C-alpha cells in the first residue's frame, strides 16, 4: 500500500479529507499542552512520574503525555470508552438497543448521544476523584499559591477537563462528521506515537554517551519491522471453503472467514478492562494492598504483562464470538439457494462452525498475546523502559496505519 | 480442535513489502505531523 497510497493522495476528495484531520490533529496536539488554571502544572507531573504516580503510567500514554503535565487532554479521550463496555453490557441484556441501532444508523445516534452526555458526566467524576484524594488531600503540594485546595480550585479544574474531555470528544465528532473517517482510534494512536518519540532522540545522543547502542537499537526496532510485515498478512489471511448452488441476482462466489477479522476492537476493549482495577486502587498511596494491586497489574511489569497477554488474547476470541455476522450470513445462504458440501442445515451447521472459531482464534490471538508480552521482555532485555513501549502503543502504530490503507482502498472500490 | 491451514487461502502473500512499507510511511508521517505541532506551538510564544 506504498505506491497506491500516493496515488490515493492523487484523488482531491480522499486527499482533501486527510488534511481537515491535520486541522484537528494540530489543535489536538495543541490541547496536548494546556495546564490547569490552578495546578502548579509545575507541581503535578513527576509525582505522576514515579513508581507511585507512574502507576498512572497507562493514562499518560493513551491520552498523549497529557496526563503527567495534567493537560486539558489529561484524561485524554477516556471517559467515553469505559462507557463503551457497560453499554456493550447494556446492549444484549437490553434486546432493543441494537434494534434501535440496526434499523438504520439513526438508532445508534441516541446510543452515541447518551454515551456522550454520560461521556461528559464520567469525565466529571474521574476528575471529581483525582482532586478529592490526590492533588488536594496533600495540601498546596501540587498547587498554585493563594488558590484554595477546596471548592473553588476544585471548580476551576472540573471545567478544565469538561471542556477538555468534551474538546477531544468533539474532535472525533467533527472529523467524523465532515472530514475523513473516525476521529477516534486515530486520536488514541497518535497519543502513543507522540510518547513513542523523543526517547528515540534521547537514545541517539545516548548511542553517543554510551547510552544503549546501535545493536540494542537494532534488535528493538527490527522487531517493529517484524510487526509491520506479519500482522498485515494476518489481517488479510483467511480460510477459503467450497460451496455450490442449484437450479434473483447477487453473488455465487466463494466465502472465506478471517483467521482474525478485527485486530483492533478486541485489543482496545482489552486495554479497557485492564484499566478499572488499576485506577480504582491507584489513588490510595497509604494502604499497602491497593499499592500492590496497582503495581502488579502494571502491564510493564512481568505479571500485569502476563495479565495484559491474557486479556488481549481472550478478548480477541470472545469478541470474535459475539456479533451477528454468522446469522446474517446463514440467512442470505438461505433465501437464495446455497449450501456447503456434505453439510446439513440446522445443528451440523452449528457444530461445523463451532469447530472453526475454536481452530482459528487459537493460533490467532496467541499471536496477539505474544504480541503483548515481549517488549517488556525487551524492556527486560534491551535499553529502554517506558510505559509507552509496553508493547500496547505499537500494536496500533501498526493497526491504524493498516485499517486506513485498508478502508481507503475500500472507499475507492465504491466509485 | 487444531486447524489445518488446508482449503485455507490468502488473496495476500506477495504484497508483504508494499503493504508493510505503507504501515511504515503512514506512521513515519504521524509523529512528525504531531511533532510539527509542538514546534509551532513554540515559535509564537517565544
Amino acid at each position: 500500500m506504498v505506491k497506491a497510497f500516493w496515488s490515493a493522495l492523487q484523488i482531491p476528495e480522499l486527499r482533501q479529507r486527510v488534511l481537515f484531520t491535520l486541522l484537528v490533529l494540530a489543535a489536538y496536539r495543541l490541547g496536548a499542552f494546556i495546564p490547569t488554571p490552578g495546578v502548579d502544572l509545575d507541581k503535578i507531573q513527576e509525582f505522576l512520574r514515579t513508581a507511585q504516580g507512574g502507576v498512572f503510567g497507562i493514562i499518560n500514554l493513551f491520552s498523549g503525555g497529557n496526563f503527567e503535565r495534567f493537560s486539558i487532554f489529561a484524561l485524554g479521550i477516556m471517559p467515553y470508552i469505559t462507557a463503551a463496555i457497560i453499554m456493550q453490557i447494556l446492549v444484549t441484556v437490553v434486546p432493543a438497543l441494537e434494534k434501535l441501532s440496526k434499523e438504520g444508523e439513526e438508532g445508534r445516534r441516541i446510543i452515541n448521544q447518551y454515551t456522550r452526555i454520560g461521556g461528559i458526566a464520567l469525565g466529571a467524576f474521574q476528575g471529581f476523584f483525582l482532586a478529592t484524594a490526590f492533588l488536594g488531600a496533600e495540601g498546596g503540594r501540587f498547587l498554585l499559591p493563594g488558590w484554595s485546595p477546596g471548592p473553588f480550585f476544585w471548580f476551576v479544574v472540573v471545567v478544565t477537563q469538561v471542556a477538555g474531555i468534551a474538546l477531544l470528544l468533539w474532535m472525533a465528532e467533527r472529523i467524523t462528521e465532515y472530514g475523513i473517517g473516525n476521529g477516534t482510534s486515530l486520536i488514541i494512536f497518535a497519543g502513543i506515537v507522540v510518547e513513542w518519540l523523543p526517547q528515540i532522540l534521547r537514545t541517539i545522543g545516548l548511542i553517543r554517551t554510551g547510552e544503549v547502542n546501535l545493536v540494542a537499537f537494532l534488535f528493538f526496532l527490527a522487531f517493529i519491522v517484524l510487526a509491520f510485515a506479519g500482522m498485515a498478512a494476518v489481517q488479510q489471511a483467511e480460510r477459503r471453503i467450497p460451496v455450490q448452488y442449484a437450479r434473483y441476482g447477487g453473488q455465487a462466489t466463494y466465502i472465506p472467514i478471517k483467521l482474525n477479522a478485527a485486530g483492533v476492537i478486541p485489543i482496545i476493549f482489552a486495554a479497557a478492562i485492564l484499566q478499572i482495577p488499576i485506577f480504582l486502587a491507584a489513588p490510595f498511596q497509604d494502604n499497602p494492598v491497593l499499592q500492590g494491586i496497582a503495581n502488579f497489574f502494571n502491564p510493564t511489569r512481568p505479571s500485569g504483562l502476563f495479565i495484559e497477554v491474557l486479556l488481549v488474547i481472550l478478548f480477541t476470541y470472545v469478541y470474535t464470538a459475539v456479533q451477528f455476522d454468522p446469522k446474517r450470513i446463514a440467512e442470505s445462504l438461505r433465501e437464495y439457494g446455497g449450501f456447503i458440501p456434505g453439510i446439513r442445515p440446522g445443528e451440523p451447521t452449528v457444530k461445523f462452525l463451532e469447530h472453526i472459531v475454536s481452530r482459528l482464534t487459537l493460533w490467532g490471538a496467541l499471536f496477539l498475546g505474544l504480541v503483548t508480552l515481549l517488549p517488556q521482555i525487551i524492556q527486560n532485555l534491551t535499553g529502554i523502559h517506558s510505559i509507552a513501549f509496553s508493547g500496547i502503543g505499537l500494536l496500533i502504530v501498526v493497526g491504524v496505519a493498516l485499517d486506513t490503507l485498508r478502508q481507503v482502498e475500500s472507499q475507492l472500490m465504491l466509485r | 480442535a487444531r486447524a489445518e491451514l488446508a482449503r485455507v487461502t490468502w488473496p495476500t502473500r506477495e504484497q508483504v513489502v508494499e503493504g508493510t512499507q505503507a504501515i511504515l510511511l503512514f506512521t513515519l508521517a504521524f509523529m512528525v505531523i504531531l511533532g510539527l505541532y509542538d514546534t509551532v506551538f513554540r515559535f509564537l510564544i517565544g
